[PDB]
């Protein structure tokens, strides 16, 4: 069906620039009218602007005069959103929609930072410090210092997924993620089934994998 | 600029209850208001525009009107797709402004979290660093609030937070609680507790370890 199909994700240092598309995918002139929208994490949604290519016009918020640039290719019906001198404050996903708001696209994620790919450090949220057993017991695995997100967490190859909470990545202060991924368990199975995390990073290329057991420590 | 004032920004709802969202705009903008509707996924859609004209293929149960400057969006009979974020866009003049958004929750009984805590690991430590962790499972209301002690000494500054989303299946809500210290500080304390205050306790729970590390 007619629909709106963006650029993938983006990882630029600050003070470069980015250049974001959204594509018309079966539609015409008429149809390159697009709005772009941007989405900090946990945030409102804030217009950036609008491109009306029939009347070569393009409107801006104030606050993104001097930040964003819109243009338009009218024969492959795609519209470009040009950022520059991008800081921290422009990591969010943007958003193109068309005239009247009909259709929305998927959203692009931006992450700006000086950090580089880094794989993670995976440890064990070992059950007990000393306590034997005790009705429902609770392990993880504490997924630490990796970079960019995402990073993808099961347990037992995919057989596990029963009181399974995988949180919401962190950013830390050393400018690195981190996460824990923990499941409840019977007490009973501590001693006999085999709990193991797998953790794959796919911009790292690193796939880890650990075992939990009850060191009782 | 025209501003477009949202309230209320957080709801709490049962399913086949009957909700008003509201959007009150600084200056005219003659009925020209949309509503969109935002996913967990992040999927938008477009409900209304025009502040009362439905969207080809919207459910009925959606209605929208006017009332001097507040626009609202009613939703007759709530049910499980609706709990979602909701925005109002104005489209009166140049630039475009949007609502801050109103997130709709599914409101259940009061449920106490079961809390664990995690000492750092020996492999952690020969990194020089030491992470604590405190979960908090399977709670309701989201309000909770976690107080590490070292040594029966309260701690701030040295902790980081993150909570899931509201759970499909019971309407729960998780929390973990990171406290991160240097291997140096780490060694030259005993008693490390993690403290929770919740709606559905009568007293603080605390949970503590003194010397792990495996
Ligand atoms: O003159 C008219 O009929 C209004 C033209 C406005 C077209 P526009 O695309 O810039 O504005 C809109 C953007 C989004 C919506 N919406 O309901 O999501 C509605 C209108």
């Amino acid at each position: 069906q007619v629909q709106l199909q963006q650029s993938g994700a983006e990882l630029v240092k600050p003070g470069a620039s980015v250049k974001l598309s959204c594509t018309a995918s079966g539609f015409n002139i008429k149809d390159t009218y697009m709005h772009w929208v941007k989405q900090r994490p946990k945030q409102g949604l804030e217009w950036i602007g609008r491109i009306d290519p029939a009347n070569v016009d393009t409107k801006y918020d104030p606050k993104f005069q001097d930040k964003a640039t819109i243009t338009a290719d009218t024969s492959s019906k795609t519209t470009y959103l040009q950022l520059s001198s991008l800081t921290s404050e422009d990591t969010a996903v943007y958003y193109c929609a068309s005239y009247y708001g009909i259709y929305w696209g998927q959203g692009t994620t931006l992450t700006v930072s000086s950090a580089s790919t880094k794989g993670p450090s995976v440890f064990p949220l070992a059950p007990s410090s000393k306590s034997t057993s005790g009705g429902t017991a609770a392990l993880g695995c504490l997924v630490k210092d990796y970079f960019p997100e995402p990073v993808t967490v099961s347990w037992n190859s995919g057989a596990l997924t029963s009181g399974v909470h995988t949180f919401p990545a962190v950013l830390q202060s050393s400018g690195l993620y981190s996460l824990s991924s923990v499941v409840t368990v019977p007490s009973s199975s501590l001693g006999t089934q085999t709990y193991i995390c797998n953790v794959n990073h796919k911009p790292s290329n690193t796939k880890v994998d650990k075992k939990v057991e009850p060191k009782s420590c | 600029d025209i501003q477009m004032t949202q309230s209320p920004s957080s709801l709490s709802a049962s399913l086949g209850e009957r909700v008003s969202l509201t959007c009150r705009a600084s200056q005219e903008i003659n009925g020209y208001l949309g509503w969109l509707q935002q996913k967990p996924d992040g999927t938008i859609k477009r409900l209304i525009y025009a502040a009362s004209t439905l969207h080809s293929g919207v459910p009925k149960r959606f209605s929208g009107s006017r009332s001097g400057s507040d626009y609202s969006l009613t939703i007759s009979s709530l049910e499980s797709e609706d709990f979602a974020d909701y925005y109002c866009l104005q489209y009166a003049s140049y630039p475009r402004t949007f609502g801050g958004g109103t997130k709709v929750e599914i409101k259940r009984t009061v449920a106490a979290p079961s809390v664990f805590i995690f000492p750092p690991s020996d492999e952690q430590l020969k990194s020089g660093t030491a992470s604590v962790v405190c979960l908090l499972n399977n709670f309701y209301p989201r309000e909770a609030k976690v107080q590490w002690k070292v040594d029966n000494a309260l701690q701030s500054g040295n902790s980081q937070e993150s909570v899931t989303e509201q759970d499909s299946k019971d309407s729960t809500y998780s929390l973990s609680s990171t406290l991160t210290l240097s291997k140096a500080d780490y060694e030259k304390h005993k008693v490390y507790a993690c403290e929770v205050t919740h709606q559905g306790l009568s007293s603080p729970v605390t949970k503590s370890f003194n010397r792990g590390e495996c």
